[PDB]
């Protein structure tokens, strides 16, 4: 059996446009563990995406935390791009400053 | 700490 | 008190896509210490967490030989799972473990914890009275007779009872200003307008550690329960934790509804209304 | 870079089959390959291998160091870094050599054993291979004297992760990737920590139980030819029993299901007159 991932997709800190700030995507609840994940600047890829240790809940479904260094603007639309084995294609989750 | 016990199936 | 020290096992084979992986994570409450990765240029314990790099090469040394002979152990567990349950070889498959113990305020054993799933659905685990287990089918049987034939459980509950406890109040120690002073939600509550006859309240708390939070919205003191949308609680990235939690309410009825927010690191439970 | 293997297994007989995989960017994709002995020209003039490389039949030809790279269009190059190097190493070439446990094949659980294979034939390398897919040569240069060549093969500390059926193989020079026959098969079996049964007489019966839930019970006799088995019976006091019909000095062992290289710690051993 098979669990698609949850995703969350926000900023570390109340972001406010010009101050520096950390993008975050949440994946959790999937399973099995292997997973992709990609953090977007207007569709493309950035570079130093660093990631959380491969960790589980309760229910032995697990999770994982993708951040990246950035700042806050109007102009750039920031976005995470996640597949998983459940998904034909890859989910795109923008991010959404109040949610 | 880890457990220093072996879990063998 | 009251805390808790687990560790994670994660083990997978991956036929054609690598060789066996064995990863382990270790907790103190909702704080990553250690880690331990097999797909690395040499394996070895390594620290997660400011308090703990301080330790002795003493430490890391027997914990990375540990987690060799751990490794070792759990990529056999695979090849023997793949015999249990009459599977293909070519299969990927994922055994997970995850065993500690939970203390008290003053730091002696409430509980504790061994249990072990294969393929996301639960294996074996060890009972409350750590001398016993619980088997979900007729492999999981197999591998309880062997533990009980090599009394495995005693073993187990000796850990559980001396070192998990021990140890798990020196990193109590090691990072009290971090570990054992709650931090509080930064909280507020947003509006967003759906309609013209609805809208929406949004009740945000922000930065508070540890984990555990409790936001519900009342509608003249009652909770509405049902009709709310929570998300799950979720890492800001720094040890610290975001939730919130909304309402869909009618125009015009904003002040019927208040957010009541929980968590250890306020004095007093707090409420809060938009305006 | 990309992950190369060999399946089922990088030591292949003469005749036999092996498939080599390069997996890389989520795909079993197109790749091409090379060998050790000068790593950048291509096998077979370049070809490209749309799926995965089945080597069937095995010849000696096929014996060697290699590794894989993916196609990467858009990149400089156009192709992938050199990936993981694997050596395909072919057997049935020369006799066989022997292999001998020392003290013996029964190693209790945490001890060490030592695997020793010799032969007339003066083998340069010697190879110590595990059955099992997916699993890789251990190697020992063969030490010359009194007219044969040996190497000590060190097993330890005993778990069950190395225990199985073991072999070994000669190399000589100038052929190192081609291998000998193999060796007569070894079973090295790991016994213990599991609970000694009791081995007590009931011609006479040897009957040899325990509190333990083992699924069947082997006899041997210290000095003896074959092992007797016989499937545990749980009996109505809760004890599983197996009774053996029958002098010397016997030796009663549990053994779970599913599980053939392991036996629990031997019983006690008994005189029967
Ligand atoms: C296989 O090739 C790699 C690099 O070409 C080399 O490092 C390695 O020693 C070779 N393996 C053997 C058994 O010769
Ligand atoms: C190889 O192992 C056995 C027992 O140790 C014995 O034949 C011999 O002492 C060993 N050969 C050596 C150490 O050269
Ligand atoms: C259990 O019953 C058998 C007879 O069927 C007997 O031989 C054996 O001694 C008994 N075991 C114990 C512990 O009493």
């Amino acid at each position: 059996i098979q669990r698609t991932p949850k995703i969350q997709v926000y900023s570390r800190h109340p972001a406010e446009n010009g101050k520096s700030n950390f993008l975050n995507c949440y994946v959790s609840g999937f399973h099995p563990s292997d997973i992709e994940v990609d953090l977007l600047k207007n569709g493309e890829r950035i570079e130093k995406v660093e990631h959380s240790d491969l960790s589980f809940s309760k229910d032995w479904s697990f999770y994982l935390l993708y951040y990246t260094e950035f700042t806050p603007t109007e102009k750039d639309e920031y976005a995470c791009r996640v597949n998983h084995v459940t998904l034909s294609q890859p989910k795109i989750v923008k991010w959404d400053r109040d949610m | 700490l880890s457990s220093p016990v072996t879990k063998s199936f | 008190g009251s805390h808790s020290m687990r560790y994670f096992y994660t083990a997978m084979s991956r036929p054609g896509r690598g060789e066996p992986r064995f990863i382990a994570v270790g907790y103190v409450d909702d704080t990553q210490f250690v880690r331990f990765d097999s797909d690395a240029a040499s394996p070895r314990m390594a620290p997660r967490a400011p308090w703990i790099e301080q330790e002795g090469p003493e430490y890391w040394d027997g914990e990375t030989r540990n987690m060799k002979a751990s490794a070792q152990t759990y990529r056999e567990n695979l090849r023997i799972a793949l015999r249990y349950y009459n599977q293909s070889e070519a299969g990927s498959h994922i055994i997970q473990v995850m065993y500690g113990c939970d203390v008290g305020p003053d730091g002696r054993l409430l509980r504790g914890h061994d249990q072990s799933a294969y393929d996301g659905k639960d294996y074996i685990a060890l009972n409350e009275d750590l001398s016993s287990w619980t088997a979900a089918d007729t492999a999981a049987q197999i591998t309880q007779r062997k533990w009980e034939a090599a009394r495995v459980a005693e073993q187990l509950r000796a850990y559980l009872e001396g070192l998990c406890v021990e140890w798990l109040r020196r990193y109590l120690e090691n990072g009290k200003e971090t570990l054992q002073r709650a931090d509080p939600p930064k909280t507020h509550v947003t509006h967003h307008p759906i309609s013209d006859h609805e809208a929406t309240l949004r009740c945000w708390a922000l930065g508070f550690y540890p984990a555990e939070i409790t936001l519900t919205w009342q509608r003249d003191g009652e909770d509405q329960t049902q009709d709310t949308e929570l998300v799950e609680t979720r890492p800001a990235g720094d040890r610290t934790f975001q939730k919130w939690a909304a309402v869909v309410v009618p125009s015009g009825e904003e002040q019927r509804y208040t957010c009541h927010v929980q968590h250890e690191g306020l004095p007093k439970p707090l409420t809060l209304r938009w305006e | 870079k990309p992950f190369l293997s060999a399946w089922p297994s990088a030591v292949v007989p003469r005749g036999g089959h092996v498939t080599l995989r390069c997996h890389y960017r989520h795909r079993f994709n197109n790749f091409m390959l090379y060998k050790e002995d000068r790593i950048h020209i291509p096998i077979f003039h370049g070809r490209i291998f749309q799926e995965s490389f089945n080597m069937s039949p095995v010849t000696t030809a096929h014996a060697g160091n290699y590794t894989c790279r993916g196609s990467h269009p858009h990149s400089p190059t156009g192709w992938s870094a050199p990936s993981n190097p694997v050596v395909i190493m072919v057997t049935g070439n020369h006799r066989k050599p022997s292999l001998l446990a020392h003290p013996g094949p029964l190693v209790k659980s945490g001890e060490r054993v030592i695997l020793q294979c010799w032969s007339d034939i003066m083998f340069e390398h010697f190879f110590l291979h595990k059955e099992g897919i997916s699993k890789d040569p251990s190697r020992l240069v063969g030490q010359i004297h009194d007219g044969v060549s040996k190497a000590n093969f060190s097993i330890g500390p005993m778990m069950l992760a190395l225990a199985g059926t073991y072999r070994c193989y000669g190399s000589v020079t100038h052929t190192s990737y081609q291998l000998s026959a193999p060796s007569d098969p070894l079973d090295i079996v790991v016994t213990g920590p599991y609970e000694k049964p009791s081995l007590s007489a009931q011609s006479v019966t040897l009957s040899c139980s325990s509190r333990s839930s083992y699924d069947m019970y082997h006899l041997s006799r210290e000095g003896g030819a074959h092992e007797r088995r016989l499937p545990a019976v749980r009996k109505v006091n809760r004890t599983f029993q197996a009774d053996f019909p029958l002098g010397g000095t016997y030796r009663c062992f549990g053994s779970f299901r599913h599980s053939p290289y392991e036996l629990s710690d031997p019983s006690d051993p008994l005189l029967v007159s």
